[PDB]
DNA sequence: AAGTACTTGAG
RNA sequence: UCGACCAGGA
DNA sequence: CTCAAGTACTTTTTCCGGTCATT
């Protein structure tokens, strides 16, 4: 109960089986392009790629899944800071706009409040885990 | 007819036992699939076949 | 493959070649960190897969009522207590081999009469 | 159905009606027949316009 | 012209196949292995560049399959089986008697598959 | 089939093989990128016997073209059953790659007899890492080993 | 069907508060590589946190609903092969007695 | 020897079909000439090393006595084959000027892989005469010999004129054969030419249709 | 859903 | 006296 | 200046009482 949010998040796996370097992007409400997941994680707070890895893969004895994450880490690598990630949501105007979308329109169930940035990040990773899970045919 | 019924009932039975055989054999990884089919696809044909032979 | 991360900033490690001493190094592009590669293997493909068949064999596997029980005695503890699933690999191509987990030793053994498996 | 254990490929499990109509159907047999029967009404409805447009 | 230079290296392998010649005595020297090197090397020149590529890998399959043992030891002793036919043989036949068991298994069981 | 071969089941088997389109992808188990800095000597002890019967014999100008080459090696294991069933030889496979990439890629391979079937590749002539990953894509998905393009799963019928 | 009903919709906070007080580690403090077997707990498709031994927690809730303290309509599932525990206070679910 | 002979078989296979095409087109070639064997084929056009020379294969054929009765204006044709897989603008002019001086009415050019877009845009440069391009691989098999392909027959200006009279037809009212059509190409069919197609019927025994060119 | 019939865009 | 939805028939 | 992909468009069987709003 609360208007009844029509917003649906799509987490996509670009490229097919046999296509070199498969990237994972996600469509966020009210921002036209589908931005790489590593940028989202950095925009949420998780900045080192390996803390971002730890959010998707819950086992570090699973190289098959991690190898599938390697190109996505490379894609996101252009942006290394949280503020530089919020900016990559098109200054100061595009940064507050970004800040607002992740709170209000990105995963509005769970919470729309504030500091729950971690909760949304683990959830994002859960979705990405369940995505790569059918990609491996597991 | 009564005896005819027993005859029908055991026709099903002998065909269900014929399935069980092909099932536990395919579980024991001994089956060989006829081209353009998985072991699974090839197995399922046999099941369907024994049970349709049976009904008829 | 089993790749490492750059200490100090836990970022991904990228390869670099030390053409002088002809050895592989793992360089960091989020700083000045470097480290000798252990293995000469940098990347692995694996088209034909054998990993995903024994998927989710938690301790509570024997508690699942939705699972079937059999009479097959254990190869190590020798208990006639079983819970078995089909090859958990969700590919069309997959075979219907059974994977029996014992309700005592909690060790997995198959019905396969072709391969000398140890996983 | 939730009345079966997992990885059951047996005639009974994947919808084999061992019974005659005179004898009567088991609840599981009844439900499986019910799914198969519904497929008939759908195909008659789906492919009836497609066939009609073909004539036109 | 430059082929003759390459032909030299070809003989040098059947010369060590001396190190293959050892278990012929251990069940059922460096001089006859030099003579038997020329027994095959010139016989492969016969098989090749006829009337008027192939050759290079032919020598490999002979060395690799004859090196074998203790499965091809049975096929290697029957050699000292003629050394004339062995040249035009190549591949699936030069294989182990233990391998031509699985080769029969695969080929004879796939014949029941693609015959629908 | 040809009129004078109608019932010859063996003639059919030959065509069956001659038309069914086979890609390297179908006979490969896995591909690996190894950093083997010296071409003459291999870090992999399994590939010891491979370099031996290939460097000695294939002495046909392969010294200056090349004595390196590329330190980055692409190594791929093939399946005996896949190779046997879809009738093939390491020599057959190896020469196709060798004629797809011509003299821009140095190809070597293990013999049919060997317990592990392998094909070793090196570039000829900065960022070569990804440059080689592109070479394996053209090798698995763009190479024809046997048969006619667009033709799949061919079956015999009496 | 004759016996089937549709869930009217319950409140998830009295179960959220229950869970945390019964061994639920909050997601805000999850150490994924330290405890990598941990069963993940979802209340109406909201990942709240994880539980170290799902077996005993499960029966606490199962017997808690059967007692009448958890609403009888509130459906809870234990996916052992997936290490997951989903709970539904949701309005719209069709249930049947057994 | 291995895959050397596969190019050879194919070249001879194509030669036979080109022979058949010219024969069926109306020109004078014998079945004894067509059925020319492979071992004999090699003996004539294969070089000192067994490599076939396509320059030698090139030949001229003249109209049969019966052809001159139906279509008298039908002139002799020249068939050339090139040893260059990619046929240049230099070689094409050597062929084009051959027909222009020798006043040939028609000329078939059999190429290996391709012809320069430069060279191929010199075909209508010599009227009244006409040129026809054909790929070797296409000519390996005589498509006209297939089960499903009935006998198409070229109608004379008068045969055609008569057909339209007797069926009270406008040219449009006739079923059409495309210029690009494999059989239309085999018979060097020109826009407006009519073919009498004799097919076999499960109903009449024999039924004959007609097709106007595109 | 599957054509068509175009723009839009890379090499 | 106008046409939209819904529910039905073979 | 070729050709891959994104863009938009147009179809979807036949006949045969009630209730709503508004014309
Ligand atoms: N949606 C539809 N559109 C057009 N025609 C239909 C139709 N539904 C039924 N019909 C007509 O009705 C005929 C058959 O339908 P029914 O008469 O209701 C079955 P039945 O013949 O009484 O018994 P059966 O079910 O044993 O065949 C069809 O062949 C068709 O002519
Ligand atoms: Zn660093
Ligand atoms: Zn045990």
């Amino acid at each position: 109960k609360g208007s009844r949010f029509i917003s649906t998040l799509q987490v996509k796996l670009y490229g097919r089986e046999g296509s070199s370097a498969r990237t994972i992007k996600a469509t966020l409400p009210y921002i036209k392009q589908d931005i790489p997941i590593v940028i989202i994680f950095r925009a949420l707070g998780i900045i080192p790629d390996g803390e971002i890895l730890e959010h998707i893969c819950y086992d570090v004895n699973d190289w098959q899944m991690l190898e599938m994450l390697k190109p996505c880490v490379e894609d996101g690598f252009v942006i290394q800071d949280r503020e530089t990630a919020l900016d990559f949501i098109g200054k100061e105007k595009r940064i507050q706009y970004a800040k607002d979308i992740l709170q209000k329109e990105f995963l509005p169930h769970i919470t729309q409040l504030e500091g729950f940035e971690s909760r949304k990040a683990f959830f994002l990773g859960y979705m990405i885990n369940r995505l790569l899970l059918c990609a491996l045919d597991r | 007819d009564g005896p005819t019924m027993r005859e029908i009932t055991e026709t099903i039975a002998e065909a269900k036992k014929k399935v069980l055989d092909v099932t536990k054999e395919a579980q024991a990884n001994l089956l060989t699939a006829k081209h353009g089919m998985t072991l699974r696809e090839s197995f399922e044909d046999n099941v369907v076949r024994f049970l349709n032979e049976a009904r008829d | 493959t089993t790749f490492r991360f750059c200490r100090d900033c836990n970022n991904m490690l990228y390869p670099r070649e030390d053409k002088e001493n002809n050895r592989l190094l793992f360089e960091c592009r989020t700083c000045s960190y470097v480290e000798e590669a252990g293995s000469p293997l940098v990347y692995r493909h694996e088209l034909i897969t054998n990993i995903g068949e024994t998927a989710g064999v938690v301790q509570d596997i024997g508690s699942d009522p939705t699972l079937p029980r059999s009479d097959r005695e254990c190869p190590k503890c020798h208990s006639r207590e079983n819970v078995f699933f089909q090859s958990q690999q969700r590919r069309k191509d997959t075979s219907m081999v059974l994977f029996f987990v014992c309700l005592s030793c909690s060790h997995i053994f198959t019905s396969d009469q072709k391969n000398k498996r140890t996983q | 159905l939730p009345h079966f254990s997992k990885d059951d490929y047996s005639p009974e499990s994947k919808g084999f009606v061992e019974n005659s109509y005179l004898r009567g159907l088991t609840p599981q047999e009844f439900f499986f027949h019910a799914m198969g029967g519904r497929e008939g009404l759908i195909d008659t409805a789906v492919k009836t316009a497609e066939t009609g447009y073909i004539q036109r | 012209e430059k082929e003759h230079k390459l032909r030299y290296n070809a003989e040098k392998m059947f010369s060590t196949l001396s190190k293959f010649i050892v278990p012929e005595t251990i069940e059922a020297v460096i001089s006859i292995s030099q003579e038997f090197a020329h027994n095959l090397e010139e016989e492969l020149y016969k098989a090749c560049l006829n009337v008027e590529k192939i050759y290079t890998e032919k020598v490999r399959s002979l060395y690799s399959n004859l090196k074998d043992k203790k499965n091809l030891e049975l096929k290697a002793h029957v050699v000292e089986l003629p050394l004339n036919k062995l040249v035009n043989m190549n591949a699936s036949e030069l294989a182990n008697p233990d391998l031509q068991e699985f080769k029969e298994k695969r080929d004879k069981i796939i014949l029941e598959n693609f015959i629908v | 089939l040809e009129p004078g071969h109608a019932a010859d089941q063996e003639q059919a088997k030959l065509i069956r093989s001659a038309i069914e389109h086979t890609t390297l992808k179908s006979v490969t188990i896995a591909s690996e990128i190894y950093y083997d800095p010296d071409p003459r000597s291999t870090v992999i002890p399994e590939d010891e016997e491979i370099i031996q019967l290939h460097f000695s014999l294939l002495d046909e100008e392969a010294e200056q073209s090349f004595d390196q080459q590329s330190p980055w090696l692409l190594r791929l294991e093939l399946d005996r059953a896949a190779m046997n069933d879809k009738d093939l030889t390491m020599g057959q496979v190896g020469e196709r790659i060798k004629q797809t990439f011509k003299n821009d890629l140095f190809v070597i391979w293990s013999e049919d007899n060997d317990e592990k079937l392998i094909i070793r590749c090196r570039v000829v002539r900065a960022e070569e890492d990804h440059m080689l990953k592109k070479i394996e894509n053209t090798m698995l998905e763009n190479i024809t080993l046997r048969g006619v393009e667009n033709i799949e799963r061919v079956v015999m019928m009496k | 069907s004759l016996m089937s009903c549709i869930s009217v919709g319950t409140d998830p906070m009295p179960i959220i508060t229950f869970l945390s007080e019964w061994g639920m580690e909050p997601l805000e403090d999850y150490v994924p590589h330290q405890s990598p077997d941990a069963t993940r707990v979802f209340v109406n498709g909201v990942w709240h946190g994880v539980h170290r031994n799902p077996a005993r927690l499960m029966e606490t809730l199962r017997t808690l609903r059967r007692k009448g303290d958890i609403n009888p309509e509130v459906s809870m599932i234990r996916d052992i092969r997936e290490k997951e525990l989903k709970i539904f206070t949701d309005a719209g679910r069709v249930y049947r007695p057994l | 020897d291995q895959e050397n002979e596969r190019n050879i078989s194919r070249l001879w296979r194509a030669f036979r079909t080109v022979k058949e095409m010219v024969k069926d087109r109306g020109y004078f070639i014998t079945q004894e000439e067509v059925e020319l064997p492979l071992e004999d084929f090699k003996a004539k056009y294969c070089d000192s090393m067994g490599r076939p020379q396509r320059k030698m294969m090139s030949f001229q054929a003249n109209p049969t006595e019966e052809s001159i009765s139906k279509f008298p204006d039908m002139g002799s044709l020249w068939v050339e084959f090139c040893d260059e897989p990619s046929v240049g603008v230099k070689t094409m002019k050597t062929f084009v000027i051959h027909i222009q001086e020798k006043n040939f009415q028609t000329g078939i050019f059999v190429y290996q892989n391709n012809i320069t877009p430069s060279a191929m845009k010199l075909v209508p440069s010599i009227p009244p005469a006409t040129i026809e391009t054909f790929n070797e691989a296409a000519l390996v098999v005589n498509i006209t010999h297939h089960e499903l392909v009935p006998k198409h027959i070229r109608l004379s200006s008068d045969e055609k004129r008569e057909l339209l009279k007797r069926y009270r037809l406008k040219e449009s009212q006739l079923p059409r054969i495309q210029r690009a059509d494999p059989v239309a190409l085999y018979l060097g069919l020109k826009r407006g030419e009519v073919v009498k197609i004799i097919r076999k019927s499960e109903t009449s025994g024999r039924y004959a249709s007609y097709r106007i060119c595109m």
